């Protein structure tokens, strides 16, 4: 029922190591971390979808501005 | 402009002008040291280097 | 012959619960029994490792604030290395715990890290790290999960050493989504 | 099943690594040539470079050190292959008695880490507290240099720095050193660590981190009394010492990058310089002396001495003479002096010595005999060019100046036609201009087709070897491919070309062209052009027909009577098809990334049909058809390996087995064909290394392979590597022992050892019977 | 950016040719999917995962149908020839899945015989969604031969133990729900290492 929008990755951060971060706030029921076509590796950005909206909300409150490995992560909402 | 007064290790090496035999090492063997690789992981070596001067921080009080 | 260690081996021809079976669907023949030359045989092996006892037995032996510890209630293991060398499991262990505070009383809610080494040719685990017992106020169950995990990410990122090519884990993943599928080593695409 | 025989012809001659010191006595200047396995010891005489020793490795020399420890009357040797095997080594002489001492030994290879882009960099510390070695990214090796201990424990210490370009030990340091230059998003960078071999890990360095130029590739770490480094660039060259920083930023470096460098005096006051377009500067370290007696460097000044040989690595030996170590084009001995000449340069070359190196193309010909094989390569590279003439070894050179790319001889014109490459320059006015004169512009007569390369066609004498015709290509076109052959039912002989279009907006070329020339009355006439949509990479005459590869695309042509070019067939199953191989209606192709695979012309349907593939991820370096059933490879990795089509379902027969594995030490770029053995084909190498292969019955290759274990337990190794090692199948994904593959070089050496040690070798057979089979197996060649 | 040809060129000179060098350069070959896909799998609907780690095979997944039947196929590959059916085999034997699985096929760093089938749902159910539990699904597949088997040849699609047999396995996990790891997991090249919440379970299959 809730979208948010996650950047300012590290290049090596995989969707495994976001789904282990992000799932202790709630059950999520999709996560898309974007990938490069061309030299293939991650964009730095993605979408984590939680089935609850308050859940979506305290993974914000809680992550957005925090450093994943010396990158400020940027969690963000969506439309 | 800067050259002159070039290193002069022997003389006599090049005062004359000019215009190699194969070794086959025969059955001796005399060697007494060998070169081997730590085994131990380089994450775990420093944890374990970390954690053992710990122990030795609760030594010096009790 | 630890307590903490289990194992199990079985044999076929044609804890966790095993449905093996061939390309069809026949269950094979679950036996130890003699079978002698190397006639095509399978060998299953199941090495466990008990959390619950590494946790109790790590804070009793290891732990400076040991005698502070009452009970733990939930914890997260994140594997940090594997060496197939020395076949280790460099295993993290997060913990939520209750403990009486120094002796400057009242038991408060902590949350440390102990990293321990696992031996999977002995079975034997060793203590590496027994963290410092930090407070856990007004922080949910989720947000202190979630600084662990990230913790285990910021320390593997920092010890990270680039593998042969030939040496990595393929991983692939399809979602109902790609866009093309690489061959990296022979430069060839599918384009989807 | 396939059994081979592989033996040297000529060994290599490009030189890799160069090295003085005091290694065969305290008293002797000693000059240390490295030529890949091959070690060259001199003894610097009044006479002008005496021979002492040569030993063959059994491994690629990757470092080669001399290093006096404590205690030693002389230097040791530190000695550290391709395949990690590490050594220190001691001459010892007793009279006329001559033997290297491996003092220890190990290998030092890792399972994990990835070798790094700029190789493997072997170090040891001024004060021989440790060796240091750049094996693998993200880690530092330290093999702690301990004498009283029975092994030296070598540990790993992480390096945040992923990608290092160079790295040395610095002079006058209390704790051991490092200087090293890395690259990251943010540019290149200058950081020390110091070396702690108590704690098995990095302490801050000496001096804060400091940025360099974006080309910065060098370190070298200046002795005392000055201290620091100098760090070499494409446009500066930059002094760092604590607080002090001196930097400059001569023009007369600009135009060539700076690939090797050489102590001049112990005090580090001059150093000698050697770039990619051979030229030979000395860089001056102005010293100045302060009131507490140590000295400071004031000034660093560049001065141009003259042109060398395009200079792999350059040695100082004693009285004005350098020693210039050639890998692109022959080596050589130089004198330098204060007066300038005709030309106004400063250096005089006082030798020359031989490089076959790189041999890119060579075909067998018999120029003045009828049964008598000669064999011509295309040699060298950029000024170093060469043409090179062997035969039973007598070296004709014919220098071009230019890079020779490909050669193809035609009998019925008495001349062979030569690819070849020059480089031209944007200048003020008009097009590009060529910097100096080489045979594309010094023909008898030349044409036209109706920094950059511009490439032609070169119709060489087969007498004089006098140029006497080039035909420039089209501007931003590269000449591929060469064949001369007669086509259909065509009378005349032709020389057929494939060229590519290369820009410098795009990465692969979409065009290209086949171009069918006649050569007559002394000038090349364009017979007809096919146009295609890529680069011809190979080309080979097909039963009448032409046989091509255009990027993936295997394809068949046939000759009109009206002279035009006409597609009869494809094969698109290819990443690249570079090399082309054919026996009847059977063809070999290599692929860049894929292997090799097997096709076979089908005249009943007018197209080709997958006979079968080897399916491993091999990188093709050069192929060749040793018979109908066996397809021998070369490959990146430097191994040698034979095909052959599995002998019940189509499958089955589908799939090419490798039945044959040896590790070379070489990289082959051309096979070419021209009772104890059979067949015979030669091939040509980077190193200028020539090889000969040929075939064996089961018997022999029984006989052979049991004498290889006998010769190994009696013939002693210096490094103490074994044989086997030494010759097992390798590369990055898999080690593999050597299997249907003889090492000709290993027998050969039985004819050298003593008669007590061949009964020896021939026990439970007579040394006779043995001596008779070696002698007639050094005649194959 | 540097030409091929210009790149080309270096090798012949250098004799150093690795893909550590034609890292930046464009892929050589690209062909789309539906020009080399058989149309008789249309109605199918498969689900393609990639390449193999040699680019012999490239692998796909069905998840045909309250109860899903999952499975896993091997395409013989060559390049812009159609991909010929090799291998296919039915995953997680004797399991009733009533949701969608987020599967994950691994191949381990030198062992080729062998794959990995990591399947797990958002959240595990007991028709009704059930909270604080979650079902992980695991399945060790060997791969088809690479070439003449004496073993395979004896038969009466019959292929032997060593080049065709299959492992099933199936935990339920607790909250936090452990983290997935393929490359620790897999890191040792017979091993399988998996958190159950309670235990990590060293996990060795070999043929001999
Ligand atoms: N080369 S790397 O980018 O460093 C790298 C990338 C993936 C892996 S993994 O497959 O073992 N996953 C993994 C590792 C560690 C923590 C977590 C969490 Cl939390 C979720 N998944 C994790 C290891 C190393
Ligand atoms: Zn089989």
């Amino acid at each position: 029922r809730m979208r948010l929008y996650v950047g300012s990755l590290h290049f090596n951060i995989t969707e495994d190591m976001l789904r282990g971060i992000f799932e202790p706030f709630g059950r999520i029921e999709s996560i898309q971390l974007m990938m490069d076509s061309e030299t293939g590796r991650s964009k730095g950005y993605g979408f984590i979808t939680f089935s609850d909206s308050e859940c979506a909300k305290k993974a914000l409150e809680q992550l957005n501005g925090f450093e994943l490995a010396g990158r400020p992560m940027k969690v963000g909402h969506v439309t | 402009d800067f050259l002159k007064g070039l290193p002069v290790y022997n003389k006599s090496n090049f005062s004359r002008f000019h215009a190699p035999s194969v070794y086959l090492p025969t059955r001796e063997y005399p060697s007494e040291q060998i070169i081997v690789t730590e085994k131990t992981n380089i994450l775990l070596r420093y944890l374990h280097q970390q954690w053992d001067k710990k122990n030795a921080a609760k030594k010096r009080d009790q | 012959e630890p307590g903490y260690v289990n194992y199990t081996k079985l044999y076929y021809v044609l804890s966790l619960p095993f449905v093996v079976t061939d390309l069809r669907g026949r269950n094979l023949r679950p036996m130890r029994e003699r079978t002698a030359v190397q006639g095509q045989y399978l060998t299953v092996e199941q090495l466990t490792l008990d959390f619950e006892y590494v946790i109790n037995e790590v804070i009793r032996h290891d732990a400076t604030w040991g005698h502070q510890f009452c009970s733990f209630s939930d914890y997260d293991i994140v594997i940090l290395e594997v060496c197939p060398e020395t076949n280790q499991v460099l295993i993290n262990i997060g913990l939520l715990l209750l403990a009486f505070p120094s002796p400057t009383l009242r038991p408060k809610t902590y949350h440390t890290s102990l990293k321990v080494a696992w031996d999977l040719n002995t079975g034997i685990f060793e203590t590496v790290s027994v963290g410092d017992l930090t407070e856990v106020k007004g922080q949910t169950s989720g947000s202190v999960w979630s600084s662990y995990r990230k913790s285990c990410v910021d320390m593997v990122m920092k010890w990270l050493v680039p593998e042969s090519s030939g040496r990595y884990v393929n991983r692939m993943t399809n979602e109902a989504s790609l866009k093309v599928l690489a061959d990296s080593e022979r430069y060839t695409w599918i384009v989807l | 099943m396939s059994y081979n025989y592989v033996v040297t012809a000529q060994k290599p001659t490009a030189v890799n690594g160069c090295v003085t010191g005091h290694f065969t006595s305290a008293e002797d200047l000693n000059l240390l040539i490295a030529k890949n396995t091959r070690l060259e010891i001199y003894v610097v005489t009044a006479e002008g470079l005496r021979p002492v020793k040569e030993v063959g490795m059994y491994g690629k020399i990757a470092v080669m050190e001399l290093f006096r420890p404590k205690g030693e009357s002389k230097d040791l040797l530190f000695i550290l292959t391709a395949k990690y095997n590490a050594c220190i080594l001691e001459y010892k002489q007793s009279g006329e008695s001559i033997d290297i001492i491996t003092r220890a030994h190990g290998n030092v290879q890792d399972r994990i880490g990835r070798p790094s882009e700029t190789g493997i960099i072997g170090i040891i510390d001024p004060e021989c507290r440790m060796i240091g070695l750049r094996l693998y990214d993200g880690l530092f090796k330290v093999i702690p240099l301990d004498r009283d201990n029975k092994e030296l424990k070598a540990f790993n210490i992480r390096l945040e720095e992923l990608h290092v370009i160079d790295v040395k030990f610095l002079y006058g340091c209390q704790a051991p050193t490092i200087c090293f230059v890395y690259q990251d998003p943010q540019g290149r960078h200058v950081k020390t660590y110091e070396v702690s071999l108590r704690e098995k890990e990095f302490n801050k360095g000496p001096w804060k981190q400091e940025n360099v130029e974006a080309e910065a590739s060098m370190v070298i770490a200046v002795p005392e009394p000055f201290g620091g480094a100098i760090i070499i660039g494409q446009e500066s060259i930059t002094y760092h010492n604590g607080d002090k920083y001196l930097a400059i930023a001569p023009p007369i470096i600009k135009q060539s990058t700076i690939v090797c460098h050489n102590r001049v005096d112990p005090n580090g006051s001059r150093y000698l310089l050697g770039d990619m377009e051979g030229r030979l500067f000395m860089l001056l370290l102005e010293k100045e002396e302060q009131m507490d007696g140590t000295v400071t460097l004031k000034d660093l000044r560049v001065e141009l001495l003259g042109e060398t040989s395009i200079a792999e690595c350059l040695t100082y030996l004693d009285n004005g003479v350098v020693f210039v170590g050639s890998r692109l084009g022959d080596s050589q001995l130089v004198k330098l002096n204060v007066d300038s000449n005709e030309q106004g340069s400063y250096v005089v070359a006082m030798e020359t010595f031989t490089n076959l190196g790189p041999i890119v193309d060579m075909c067998v010909v018999d120029l003045e005999r009828q049964g008598q094989g000669q064999l011509v390569t295309c040699s060298g590279a950029f000024k170093e060019g060469s043409l090179r003439i062997i035969r039973n070894l007598h070296i004709r050179t014919v220098p071009l100046y230019e890079s020779p790319r490909k050669i193809c001889y035609q009998e019925v014109s008495q001349c062979f036609g030569v690819l070849s490459s020059r480089i031209e320059v944007q200048d003020t006015s008009g097009g590009t201009t060529a910097l100096r004169p080489s045979a594309s512009t010094q023909a008898l007569s030349s044409s036209v087709s109706s920094e950059v390369e511009v490439h032609n066609l070169l119709i060489i004498d087969q007498h004089t070897f006098e140029v006497l015709h080039a035909h420039q290509f089209l501007q931003n076109e590269y000449a591929l491919s060469l064949v001369s052959c007669k086509l259909g039912k065509d009378p005349n002989t032709y020389f057929i070309v494939g060229t590519a279009m290369v820009y410098p907006e795009e990465a692969e070329p979409k065009q290209g062209r086949i171009v069918v020339f006649q050569y007559s009355d002394g000038k090349l006439q364009t017979v007809a052009e096919k146009e295609v949509k890529g680069a011809v990479y190979s080309m080979v005459e097909f039963n009448g027909k032409l046989l091509a590869s255009i990027n993936s695309t295997v394809r068949l042509y046939e000759w009109t009577t009206e002279k035009e070019l006409r597609t009869e067939c494809n094969h698109y199953n290819n990443i690249m098809a570079l090399y082309l191989k054919t026996k009847g209606d059977f063809i070999l192709v290599g692929d860049l990334m894929r292997s090799v695979l097997l096709l076979a012309y089908k005249p009943m349907e007018g197209n080709f049909e997958e006979i079968a593939r080897d399916f491993n991820p091999n990188w093709m370096s050069a192929v060749e058809i040793l018979d109908d059933d066996n397809f021998l490879g070369a490959e990146n990795a430097f191994n040698l390996f034979v095909c052959q089509k599995d002998s019940t379902t189509d499958e089955e027969r589908q799939h090419l087995q490798e039945v044959g594995l040896f590790h070379l030490g070489e990289f082959v770029n051309v096979f070419c064909h021209g009772t104890p053995t059979q067949g015979s084909v030669l091939f040509g190498t980077v190193n200028g290394m020539i090889g000969l292969v040929t075939s064996l019955s089961e018997s022999w290759y029984n006989l052979l392979l049991d004498m290889q274990n006998r010769l190994n337990k009696v013939i002693k190794s210096v490094g103490k590597i074994e044989h086997s090692f030494w010759r097992s199948f390798h590369t990055e994904r898999k080690t593999e022992p050597a299997t249907g593959f003889i090492d000709g070089d290993l027998i050969e050496s039985f004819l050298d050892i003593s008669r007590p040690k061949m009964q020896e070798v021939v026990a439970n057979a007579t040394a006779d019977d043995l001596i008779k089979v070696v002698e007639e197996l050094t005649r194959i060649h | 950016r540097e030409h091929v040809l210009k790149q080309l060129e270096r090798v012949k000179i250098s004799g150093q040719l690795s893909p550590r060098l034609f890292r930046k350069l464009p892929p050589r070959v690209c062909v789309s999917l539906k020009n080399i896909v058989d149309e008789d799998f249309l109605y199918a609907g498969h689900i393609f995962l990639g390449f193999s780690k040699c680019g012999r095979y490239v692998l796909s997944y069905t998840s045909s149908s309250s109860f899903y039947i999952y499975h896993l196929y091997w395409w013989e590959f060559n390049v812009h020839s159609k991909l010929k059916l090799v291998r296919q085999v039915r995953l997680f034997q004797d399991e009733e899945i009533y949701s969608d699985l987020y599967l994950t096929v691994c191949e381990w760093p030198s062992d080729a015989s062998k794959v990995i089938v990591f399947g797990f749902n958002t959240r595990s159910a007991n028709m009704m969604s059930d909270e604080n539990h979650r079902d992980i699904y695991v399945s060790t597949v060997a791969v088809p031969p690479p070439g003449r088997c004496a073993a395979c040849q004896d038969a009466s699609n019959a292929q032997c133990l060593r080049h065709g047999f299959m492992l099933h396995t199936k935990y339920q996990v607790v909250y936090p729900f452990p983290t997935f790891q393929p490359a620790f997991q897999l890191k040792k090249d017979q091993v399988v290492l998996l958190n159950t919440s309670y235990s990590l379970v060293a996990c060795a299959v070999s043929v001999h």
